């Protein structure tokens, strides 16, 4: 129970999805 | 002058373009709105798994982030971020599921750092309903749970949530689509 950050906090390859 | 007719025609086309953008944006507002939730629970529906997974491998799109969901009509704004093909210690082997604290219009009134219990999980569309899930407790010292600065802080959760082997060789995927669920504990914060 300890959140691991996210490495890709550097690359902007993301798509909106609702 | 015919040149004046064109000046006006050009103006209308530009306007028509604005209207097109404008219209399309509202379409997104509608979606966000139509898919919102205000009890701290989010059920995210991801369609076109096969495709999206391929786009994750080829690197067209490494992650997808859900629509925002809230702990209350006027509380924390949050959402989920997934990497169909993994991030960190899961890139290529797992599916990584992260939680995301977004900048909310009422952050000046909410506690910080964010400390609500978060349960991440993938639904089992099978008949036994064996949902895969984990539950962490925000890391006070982590920059992912401190009062927002930009639109959304750095996602944080489980880089090794589910093994791509498990997922794809099970009933989590049906009709080329999986459902992700997040549950924020609203148990503590506010209320007179």
């Amino acid at each position: 129970s300890v959140p691991i950050q996210c490495t890709d906090k550097t690359d902007k390859q993301e798509a909106l999805f609702k | 002058n015919t040149g004046l007719l064109e000046s006006q025609l050009s103006r209308h086309d530009q306007m028509l373009s604005v209207h097109d953008i404008r219209l399309a944006d509202m379409d997104l507002r509608f979606q966000v709105l139509e898919t919102a939730s205000y009890n701290g629970v989010l059920i995210w529906k991801i369609r076109d798994y096969k495709r999206r997974k391929q786009e994750a491998v080829m690197g067209k799109t490494l992650s997808l982030y859900s629509q925002p969901f809230y702990t209350g009509y006027f509380g924390y704004k949050m959402c989920a971020r997934v990497y169909l093909n993994g991030d960190g210690m899961g890139k290529g082997t797992h599916l990584s599921l992260f939680f995301v604290i977004m900048r909310g219009e009422y952050d000046a009134l909410l506690p910080w750092p964010f400390k609500q219990k978060v349960t991440l999980m993938l639904m089992d569309q099978g008949s036994s309903r064996r949902h895969l899930g984990d539950a962490f407790k925000p890391d006070p010292n982590s920059s992912s749970f401190k009062k927002p600065t930009g639109e959304m802080n750095i996602a944080s959760g489980c880089p090794v949530f589910v093994a791509q082997t498990v997922l794809e060789n099970g009933t989590y995927i049906k009709d080329d689509t999986i459902f992700i669920k997040v549950i924020v504990d609203t148990s503590d914060l506010p209320d007179p």
